[PDB]
């Protein structure tokens, strides 16, 4: 009863980060030695759990969240940073216990002349809090005039789309993240590998 | 010192295309939305056309959108309009204009302009 | 949206009260609207936004009002230093045309 981690690092397709998809993991043995061996992924950026020793230690719930980002903003992801992602769009704690894995995928989701099928979102209200998913497509108001969803002045659609075409170099080349928060909490903790 | 820097007056050869900069200083730039009003010596102000830096959404003139290209460039938090096929009409100054925007709210209207940037265009 | 202001030149004495009016081809709302000010020699400058509110900084005696296809700015007490020219600008519907431009003079 292996934990189905190939749905997960091998799905076709890939949510956008302003809608990033997660999914829960419960009740399965994970074997992260093939994670962490795989050799396949740009970034392993673990906290709060020793990347050698993860396979020891088991946390009740594991959230796999997966997303689509352009490569310079993936130092975002992690807890305490700052920016367009990591204020708008998807936000760690600052206490995030759990491991980040990020890895290109322009050979996979780039297609000629630009796939603009990924979005992500530049306009909020207020910063999100922890694993907030902010999902609402409504028009944003820059100033004090209500503009009753029209578009103009001060009148903003929130979410812009990516443009990735395999001219594109490292910085704006799409990357897939899949970020794996270690839920503890009172609970028989039924998560762990060999 | 919120400030809309432009560069200074350019004397350009007609038929060539030139980079008219907007630098902003201590506000904001992702939220702002930036446009670009042109005016000739002693003639009204036309309106170049605006542009939203945080999505890169542009909207240019009916009569000017085959030689005016307005981009954004969040690293140096800048604005450029490229006019590509100059002439002699072209000697104006270009103004930048941009609401006084925070991290999340803008005013409601055009109230800081820069310093404006002379341009002669001619043999 | 084509703006016109009116009148062309406005010849008048230091003190007294002024108006300028704009027309717009259209109805258009009053809160994406503005007048700017402008003395040859530096930017224009922004004073009245929306149609009705008063900007930052700005003297109290400018006032703007009216709505739909007339828009109306009036200066209660005239000063040496407002005889300059006040453009018009819409910003609903693209274009956002100026006004032709509404210069006062001292008779
Ligand atoms: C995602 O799929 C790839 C292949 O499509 C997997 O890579 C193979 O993995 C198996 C067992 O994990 C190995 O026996 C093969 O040699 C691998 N082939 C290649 C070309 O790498 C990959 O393991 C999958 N991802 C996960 C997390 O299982």
């Amino acid at each position: 009863n292996l934990c189905p981690f190939g749905e997960v690092f091998n799905a076709t397709r890939f949510a956008s980060v302003y809608a990033w998809n997660r999914k829960r993991i419960s009740n399965c043995v994970a074997d992260y030695s093939v994670l962490y061996n795989s050799a396949s992924f740009s970034t392993f950026k673990c906290y709060g759990v020793s990347p050698t020793k993860l396979n020891d230690l088991c946390f009740t719930n594991v959230y796999a969240d997966s997303f689509v980002i352009r490569g310079d903003e993936v130092r975002q992801i992690a807890p305490g940073q700052t920016g367009k992602i990591a204020d708008y769009n998807y936000k760690l704690p600052d206490d995030f216990t759990g491991c980040v894995i990020a890895w290109n995928s322009n050979n996979l989701d780039s297609k000629v002349g630009g796939n603009y099928n990924y979005l992500y979102r530049l306009f909020r209200k207020s910063n999100l809090k922890p694993f907030e998913r902010d999902i609402s497509t409504e028009i944003y108001q820059a100033g004090s005039t209500p503009c009753n969803g029209v578009e103009g002045f001060n009148c903003y659609f929130p979410l812009q789309s990516y443009g990735f075409q395999p001219t594109n170099g490292v910085g704006y080349q799409p990357y897939r993240v899949v970020v794996l928060s270690f839920e503890l909490l009172h609970a028989p903790a039924t998560v762990c590998g060999p | 010192q919120v400030q809309l820097v432009q560069s200074g007056p350019e004397v350009k050869k007609p038929g060539t295309s030139v980079k008219v900069s907007c630098k902003a200083s201590q506000f904001t730039f992702s939220i702002s939305a930036v446009q670009w009003v042109r005016q000739a010596r002693g003639q009204r102000l036309e309106w170049m056309g605006w542009i939203v830096v945080g999505s890169g959404n542009t909207d240019y003139a009916q009569r000017f959108q085959e030689r005016v290209t307005i981009s954004r460039d969040m690293s140096a938090g800048t604005v450029y309009m490229e006019l590509r096929s100059l002439r002699s009409e072209d000697t104006a100054v270009y103004y930048c204009a941009a609401p006084y925007c925070n991290k999340t709210n803008c005013r409601d209207g055009f109230d800081m302009w820069g310093q404006g940037t002379m341009v002669t265009v001619s043999s | 949206i084509v703006l016109t202001q009116s009148p062309g030149t406005l010849s008048l004495s230091p003190g007294e009260r002024a108006t300028l009016s704009c027309r717009a081809s259209q109805s258009v709302s009053s809160s994406y609207l503005a007048w700017y000010q402008q003395k040859p020699g530096q930017a224009p400058r922004l004073l009245i936004y929306g149609a009705s509110r008063r900007a930052t900084g700005i003297p109290d005696r400018f006032s703007g009002s009216a709505s739909g296809t007339d828009f109306i700015l009036t200066i209660s007490r005239l000063e040496p230093e407002d005889f300059a020219v006040y453009y018009c600008q819409q910003y609903r519907n693209s274009p956002w045309t100026f006004g032709q431009g509404t210069k006062v003079e001292i008779k």
